[PDB]
């Protein structure tokens, strides 16, 4: 509990020649900085927002991006396309941080399989597609997903299935045909052999008739945000079942020894990431 | 390109193998009753919103 | 209209100079879908929408003075995503559901807009930030009072409480 | 079928009386309509300076209507072409005259007839041109009473949007008039039958009062060139008869027609 | 200043006068070209 | 984007000399609120501007190869009404209600970017008015056009100034 | 204990029906076949014993294939590039197996390392040089491990990172210049601002002469071993430093109910992988 | 190209961090005396035949 | 020559029919980097030869007809680790050699040291199997006992005791 | 008759190519959406239950939907006008529906009128006043209806007439003053040159009172329902006195060859009615 | 404008016409005894709920 | 109140699973003009009727427990037109009510009369399906001796009964 302050009313009170202290307020200063950035973040201004956020020790801080990139994402579902732009961004320089994004977005998506908890389904199926539109996940992670919700379906796996292919059927298609003609096939044989809501029913023909569309309404990756060439991209092979430590101890603030050293380092580094 | 489907549908493959057999030794798929756990239990789990 | 089930809050950012640096810092510490800011003037909006995209904000802009259809296609930009913040002056409920913060950068000069800002048709349980100045507060308990509502003064554990 | 006027050209060339008043008359027409349509902010002074070389007064009437006709369908620059018009009063009242003459009996048309966005342009135009000391501030204050008398919706609309425009200078000149209006205000936002959203306007519009009207200035910085004591306010009541002139708008032979040509000429060598 | 303020407001009054009388005298009509303003209404 | 509603019109400029001498007169003879010139070419929009400033014009000049960021900035000052004409070349329908007028200095060599240019959505789409700067050779690439958008331009008459 | 007994001397003792004794009868058929497979691979015909591999289930014995490869490679490294070629085929179709064998021998290389193993880190620092050598497990792997053995220096140290480097160095120079410089320019400063014994000044100036020779007596792939294109090959990419499971419980028998569907799956597989 | 350069480079350097870090915590790297383990100590040991 | 630390087994293969098999069988047990397999005849190479090589074997031969040139120029390539299996006669240099079976025992005893036996104090311990069938026997016992040295039939658990 | 099965029984009773069975199961399928569509409509939903609407077959089966919409609105006459707004829309998009709607109208208020049948004459009347005043049909039928219901007047008559001007009344004055002007002095000339009820007069004097008023309390298109702008709207001209042909045949299901093709035609031109 | 007005009132004398002389044609409007029948007589008909 | 005219029909729904999906083709082959849905639960009325919006259908939700002043306003809304379906349970003047559905049978016996009877001699006829399953059918033939009236099985034909 207690009263906000705003922070000018703060910096009347303290200032401080770096070490120890140093440390914790540069800790706090990068945390709101991320935070700050990843609100920012948009289709219009995907760019500079990059640049700004590589200005910051996001290797050190890669636990903190992690984390609020995943809440923003699942508070904000609408953007989940930028937000995996943003991550194809940052994977393409420092693969750490994607596949630290990736196993702990897979365990979330798992917890909330687990735990009957719908929406925290969607957004994770919702993160995961857009992540293999953009190479950053390796297409493998779709099709077990789809193929654990489609072997004992029910009405709201099937809805949470189908959902999810909405949104990575086209790179599904262009890169393993065979294996989303099989999920296809399972989709007609539990819309005839089983019995079932119209309402259940009438999704399956909707993707039908997506599919006859060619996927028109549901693109890659939308004009704007095509910026980590295949090429250039690292497609990290993380499977669903893996048994992942999502590194929760990388959150919290931990003094370290040569601290002014590797943020030099870093900056050498920066000055060469352009 | 094919090569890469291959590699795909094998490891496909490998899941499928390792989730038919994890819902073998689950007590009874038909009539399981388990605690609510906060991590996970997830390969046999189903959904039920 | 009414006001049931909105968090409302206030902070006392006792100055205007302070103002800014705190909307700032608010999106430093929270986690927001979209938003819409509401500010007096339209001169004022101006200045924040154009230090907000110094910002890199992606904002959009209205007022009281452009047509009644110029309006609906500022609205139908910021509705469509292409935007995350909407600063506008008093011209209406509103129409998106995914805003998560409604923020007061200026408090209503006459008490009776303010219901037409924050409050909601039908009551989406939201939350909303008041910027009060010390000059301010008296309109504050006059808006406390009027609606018969109440407004807490924001945490700093306000982050976990949405 | 329109033809470029450089293949236009080379059909007639003229040999500087009868036959070429009409050619100097479409001339000017074109030069003040190009100039009406070029003038802004940034280049008021040129353009007034421009417009001064061309007989402006032979063509009054002509000058007239393209300016009304610029603003009517291009409200959103009004002010500069207030402030163009009280810069041309200034050294030609008659002119001024003229403008608000037309002005004005074009806002009483609109509103006998009911058209909304003629009766929007025509009141913001004589809200700047009050704010540029050309009209009487009693314009303003007959106009808001006619409007605030039997109020109805779509009155009590223009009347505010109106007000908005002209409210600080007649908080300035006439306090007493503007308050009365604003206890109108009031007195119709309680106890007459009315739409909320009026009301929501109604509301703005004592939200715009506390502001003090800061987000409508009474000249913009860059257009207020004349000052007070070589201004000529001109004060036309509401409810006068007035004759538009429109006779002015037609060409005529005048026999002293190079006597009038240079007389201008010598009458603008003198005032710059 | 005040002078000026209540000579506009003289011209003000006549005018409401004006006004006033010219509401008494009025009586459906046509839609006419010139004017009968002084006593029309809005109706957009 | 479509082109139905919009009132497409031409004028036979015959060559690019008399171009000038022509948008001129027609600022003489039609009312303006705000309007938006476009050419093919980078230099001939500077050409272009730095004579209308000339002209006592109040004019801002855009180009594809400035950043994504100085372009807002430029077509800010644009949609406040500070320049009354906007030069430019393709970078994009347009966003700002006042553009009364549009004017092809140039017709596209590339027919495909005429909507881009003249073209506006349903939703926000206000009927407004296009001059195409046709010459005897653009007089080809003008009616291969008309056909493939199935639209309709008409050679514009004195009597337009009537006609709006 | 117990006298070993002849194969054809049991033939007369039992005969066996898809049940319990079929399948572990042929799981030590599969393993005692795997073993000598295993034995017989060479450079002259690896093509044909590969394809007789193929014919076995080792999806069902990953396990069974692994621990004999890496118990072939830690026997007689001599051959270690034609085991790693071997592996770089079968990887191609089943990546699985790729992964196990990797694990294992990076779980391998540090059990070495840590228990001081002098002839068990040569082994494992050879076959882990050979598999990057054939795209089969990512550069990285290299980088750390000569970061690890020249960072605190030792004789053992340096020697068993040169010999690794001997084998790999080629590799690195097309695919990471600059973490080889990076290792290069650690080799000389070693060489110099380090007091030290005889023979690490010989074995760091042979170094720099093979450098100079441009890797002529090791090459990364022997002629007749190139035999998965780049395109086709699945790169693992396994850091050092990651917890690996060995995943032991693969190489003991059990029962799985569905048997018989598997091994016609497979069979279906490998009528698919020629 | 590059690319994959860059990126190896940056899983080297968490890989240095990670280590460089792992001998601060280690009983004193001069003088330590433990067990003979038969998993791994690894990232601090040294090698000794 | 000395047959002191060479570890010397035999298997009962019963008769010559189940040799091929037992061979084959302990390919499948056992380890083996390479291993010479010796014949006493030239026949028998060369069909045993034929056989391996069937069976996918790399495999180099040898005999003791062809000049003391080529079958250096043969052992060269075996030593090249080309072939993984040296099959060769009594004839008159490979260190990689885990396994060396006796395919035969030597129709005449002082053979048997040439075959198996180490030149020196350390040479390699190794592993040497000899395929004994139930008429070879008494070929056993006399190898045996001449060079005062014990072969122990090897059993099922050899493959833990290398 | 017989007994009415739940359509969840049915469906485990009997499954389904491109067979005649298949056109007359969707046939059947389109009534019941259609009808259903109809039924939910209502003024907060008309643009999302429009573009559902669309969604279905409206060429094939614009009979199945005419006669579903007068049917809905000679049943529930209190949501007339967002049926003519619902009318306008697809009238904007498909004219041909709204002329035949139209057509149906007319000959169903001819039928009425001269079978003295009250409340159908009451419905139709209204249909044609909303239609009317959403610019649907020419204003020539109203005042062709008011002139014939005024020719030979009765109580009756002049009853529906000035209530069908009441409806219709704005609009007629803002497109035809003199025609409305016309039918009030006729209206004048039976109320006093005229035998009538005294009720009927008072009607009469309040419908001055009303025209007076000039029909405020009868606008032309209440708030949320004028959704097709002026220039795109299509107003079909049917005169009252013309021989239509309702099209009957509409109704009744009928094989076509050419069926998936035009259902994909229809399909194409969908993705392009928005 | 006018012109939309001008061609209504066309159409409407036009009817108006149609209409005067089918109620000349009926036979005596006065006293006409018919059958109900299912289509129309309308034009002549009047109204009597 | 009582029951006489009221035209009463009863469907086997045969389990609560396909209660919904009959609904929906209720609305699908009838024409309805409003229609009021009752449920015995609270919980029950306000999934239906969240479960229905989602099928775009303009309704309002009713239930014991909100104060007989607030329904007042939301029943207001429902005779207003601008919802077409009314969801509630038992707490008792709509002439438009076209259609009565007991997507619930009654719990207690004596509600039903509550919910589809009319009072007095002029009443409005209207007409009532029940959603029986297996398990209610026992009440359903135990309320209609207990008012003497009739409930037949619906027909496939009664699209032309009304």
């Amino acid at each position: 509990g207690g009263a906000y302050i705003p922070p000018a009313k703060l910096r009347m009170m303290q200032e401080q020649k770096n070490s120890l202290a140093y440390q914790r307020m540069s800790w706090e200063a990068l945390k709101k900085s991320i935070n700050g950035l990843i609100n920012k973040v948009n289709i219009s201004n995907i760019s500079i927002i990059i640049q700004e956020l590589l200005q910051e020790n996001i290797v050190r801080g890669r636990g903190l991006l992690s984390r609020s990139v995943l809440q923003a994402q699942s508070a904000s579902p609408i953007f989940t396309h930028v937000y995996a732009a943003l991550v194809a961004i940052i994977n393409s320089k420092f693969p750490q941080i994607g596949e630290l994004i990736l196993k702990r977005l897979i365990l979330n998506f798992r917890k909330g399989y687990r735990r009957n908890d719908k929406q925290l389904c969607l957004t994770a199926s919702k993160f995961v597609a857009h992540l293999i539109n953009q190479n950053v996940a390796h297409e493998v992670l779709c099709l077990e997903m789809l193929t654990l919700l489609l072997e004992r379906p029910t009405d709201d796996s099937v809805e949470v299935a189908i959902g999810f292919l909405k949104e990575c059927g086209l790179k599904l298609t262009q890169v393993s045909p065979r294996g989303i003609n099989a999920i296809f096939e399972r989709l007609r044989n539990i819309l005839h052999e089983s019995e079932i809501d119209k309402r259940v029913q009438y999704m399956i023909e909707v993707m039908f008739a997506v599919r006859k569309d060619g996927f028109k309404d549901h693109p890659i990756i939308l004009e704007g945000l095509d910026l980590v060439e295949e090429d250039d991209q690292f497609t990290h092979m993380l499977p669903l079942e893996d048994d992942y430590n999502p590194e929760d101890v990388l959150n919290v603030f931990k003094m370290d020894p040569n601290f002014m050293e590797n943020e030099e380092k870093y900056k050498a580094i920066k000055k060469e990431i352009l | 390109g094919t090569s890469r489907e291959d590699q795909t549908l094998a490891l496909l493959n490998q899941f499928k193998s390792k989730l038919t057999q994890a819902i073998a030794e689950t007590p009874e798929n038909d009539i399981p009753e388990t605690e609510v756990e906060d991590d996970e239990g997830w390969m046999s789990h189903v959904l039920q919103f | 209209l009414t006001l049931e089930g909105i968090k409302q809050f206030f902070v006392a950012v006792e100055r205007e100079e302070w103002k800014f640096d705190t909307l700032c810092d608010l999106y430093d510490t929270l986690t927001i879908t979209q938003a819409v800011i509401f500010c007096n003037t339209k001169r004022k909006v101006d200045w924040l929408t154009e230090k907000m995209r110094e910002a890199n904000f992606t904002v959009s802009s209205m007022h009281g003075d452009m047509p009644q259809k110029e309006r609906e296609s500022i609205m139908k930009e910021f509705r469509s995503g292409a935007s995350r913040v909407l600063i506008s002056t008093d011209v209406w409920g509103l129409d998106v559901p995914q805003v998560s913060l409604i923020i007061n950068y200026d408090l209503p000069n006459n008490r009776e807009l303010y219901i037409h800002r924050i409050g909601r048709s039908g009551r989406r349980k939201g939350v909303a930030i008041n910027f009060v100045k010390n000059d301010d507060i008296r309109i504050l308990r006059d808006i406390e009072q009027y609606y018969s509502t109440q407004i807490d003064e924001m945490p700093m554990n306000v982050a976990d409480l949405i």
